């Protein structure tokens, strides 16, 4: 089989840059290669055939090379659109092969997230569960620490995050944290307080309410 | 369709096979019509699948 | 084991692009050179200096 | 225009069966080279088979040769794949494709794709409860409110805002697996504070794979 | 990178 070895694995550039990502092929494929972008919630959608011709209704941003076995993939001046992952593939031998991908990202400036706390919903409490909510919406960059404190004990192994891929309107990104506790658990204590911490706040942030209150 | 003497025979094994259940059985003799050429193959996974449901 | 060698790339004209490169350190190491060495090509000669064990590079092109 | 839809993609138990069907529009397969490819976290993207209509020649991957065949009605433009001895590296997404289409050398049409589930598990509707907009969910003048769509199992559901007529600051966050063994997520959207109250607003669920459809009016909790 | 159904992205770290 022939391997298709992509690099950088992650490439993070402000809009208008020229961007470059490669890939090598274990062994000759001529010129067999082409080039996928997918997108959130998409599928490969076809941008590059035969190492270097444009498929039509590509933006004429993209191009591509050839070396030998090497293959590049240039964008000229990157887009916010552009934001998605980037996978080679040769045709050149059955079976044809795919590259491991290049995620590419868009700088932008710094951006403090809108912090809010949702209580479980009286429907939930019928049941025997608890699920609070935390989100953090719109910020940049994506790292940030979010803790969460019950009575003022830090909370530790019952909570899970998610996180949006970059938004295409703003290029931000917003989280979720969820903290799950039995209805017991969540009826025997009083303050629920979600801490943030992030690049763009002066000072961690602590959204809270006290169970009960309106 | 119609089929030669080993594609019947391939077919036969399968529908004998003790230890698939329906879904699987006809799952495979499904993929005998699909792909003649690939019988061979075919019947082999069948009989791994067989074996080890024993 | 596997690494994440991180690389600040520092262009010419003051841009900067961050790029990450994964797998055993000597395999990582080996893709951040050839990959300075591939934009050095239209970008210019190329200054690799590495802290964090060799596990964090800053590449300046010289344009 | 070209299209190609999927369809079949399911929960499938360990050595189970499935059979996937690609239906093709705007060209005819007989003119193509039609493929099967799939892409899941352990692998990424993988080719799994391909078939030339024409003449009836297949080829296959090797982890799936003998398991998996291709085929295709030319008269319903339609390509399918059996896929029998299922494993869990089998779960992924999988998409057909066309290739040499109008003499275009790569895979230039994709299906939307279908997912295939192989697990013992059994399948759960989820359970959608409101994230009510409150003094706690307000700054600025706008608020957040949402849907916690809670466990679910298999993949995939679906989450929209008034029928989709609400698309702008809409965030649905990626499906999460919690330690159950079930599939959680949460959806918000950000709106005016002063349309709380007059506006209506309401998170579309669905999970296919239940039959479970809900539409959950979400609004500010009563004091 | 590892990919992800849920929004059909690599996600890195
Ligand atoms: O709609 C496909 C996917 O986004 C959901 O199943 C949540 O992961």
């Amino acid at each position: 089989d022939i391997q298709m070895t992509q690099s950088p694995i992650l490439l993070s550039a402000s809009v208008g840059d020229r961007v470059t990502i490669t890939c090598r092929a274990s062994q000759d494929v001529n010129t067999a290669v082409a080039w996928y972008q997918q997108r959130t919630n998409g599928s490969p959608r076809l941008l590059i055939y035969s190492a270097s011709f444009l498929y039509s209704g590509v933006p004429s941003r993209f191009s591509g090379s050839r070396s030998g076995t090497d293959f590049t993939l240039t964008i000229s001046s990157l887009q916010p659109e552009d934001e998605a992952d980037y996978y080679c593939q040769q045709h050149y031998t059955t079976p044809p092969t795919f590259g491991a991908g290049t995620k590419v990202e868009i700088k932008r400036t710094v951006a403090a997230p809108s912090v809010f706390i949702f209580p479980p919903s009286d429907e939930q409490l019928k049941s025997g569960t608890a699920s609070v909510v935390c989100l953090l919406n719109n910020f940049y960059p994506r790292e940030a620490k979010v803790q969460w404190k019950v009575d003022n004990a830090l909370q530790s192994g019952n909570s899970q995050e998610s996180v949006t891929e970059q938004d295409s309107k703003d290029s931000t990104y917003s989280l979720s944290s969820t903290l799950t506790l039995s209805k017991a658990d969540y009826e025997k204590h009083k303050v629920y307080a979600c801490e943030v911490t992030h690049q763009g706040l002066s000072s961690p942030v602590t959204k809270s309410f006290n169970r009960g209150e309106c | 369709g119609s089929y030669n003497k080993d594609q019947q025979s391939a077919f036969y094994e399968i529908l004998n096979m003790p230890n698939l259940n329906e879904a699987q059985r006809n799952g495979f003799i499904q993929s005998l019509k699909d792909d003649p050429s690939q019988s061979t193959n075919v019947l082999g996974e069948a009989k791994k699948l067989n074996e080890s449901q024993a | 084991s596997e690494v994440t060698i991180k690389v600040n790339l520092i262009f010419a004209d003051g841009k900067i692009q961050t790029a990450e490169f994964k797998g055993t350190f000597e395999e990582a190491t080996a893709e951040a050179y050839r990959y300075a060495a591939l934009l050095a090509k239209v970008n210019g000669e190329y200054t690799a200096d590495l802290e964090d064990g060799g596990n964090h590079m800053n590449i300046k092109f010289a344009g | 225009e070209v299209q190609l839809v999927e369809s079949g993609g399911g929960l499938v138990q360990p050595g189970g069966s499935l059979r996937l069907s690609c239906a093709a529009s705007g060209f005819n397969i007989k003119d193509t080279y039609i493929h099967w490819v799939r892409q899941s976290p352990g692998k990424g993207l993988e080719w799994v088979a391909r078939i030339y209509p024409t003449n009836g020649y297949t080829r296959y991957a090797d982890s799936v040769k003998g398991r998996f065949t291709i085929s295709a009605d030319t008269s319903k433009n339609t390509a399918y794949l059996q896929m029998n001895s299922l494993r869990a590296e089998d779960t992924a997404i999988y998409y057909c494709s066309r290739w040499g289409g109008d003499g275009f050398y790569a895979m230039d049409y994709w299906g939307q794709g279908t997912l295939v589930t192989v697990s013992s598990a059994s399948t759960k509707g989820p359970s959608v409860f409101p994230l009510a907009p409150s003094s706690k969910s307000t700054s600025g003048g706008t608020a957040a409110l949402g849907c916690l769509v809670k466990d679910y199992f298999p993949e995939p559901v679906t989450v929209s805002w008034n029928s989709g007529a609400l698309t702008s600051g809409v965030h649905t966050f990626p499906a999460v697996l919690q330690s159950s063994g079930l599939y959680s997520l949460s959806s918000v959207v950000t709106v005016p504070s002063s349309s709380l109250g007059t506006q209506t607003y309401i998170c579309n669920v669905n999970h296919k794979p239940s039959n479970t459809k809900v539409d959950k009016k979400v609004e500010p909790k009563s004091c | 990178c590892q990919f992800d159904f849920s929004t059909r992205r690599l996600r890195c770290g």
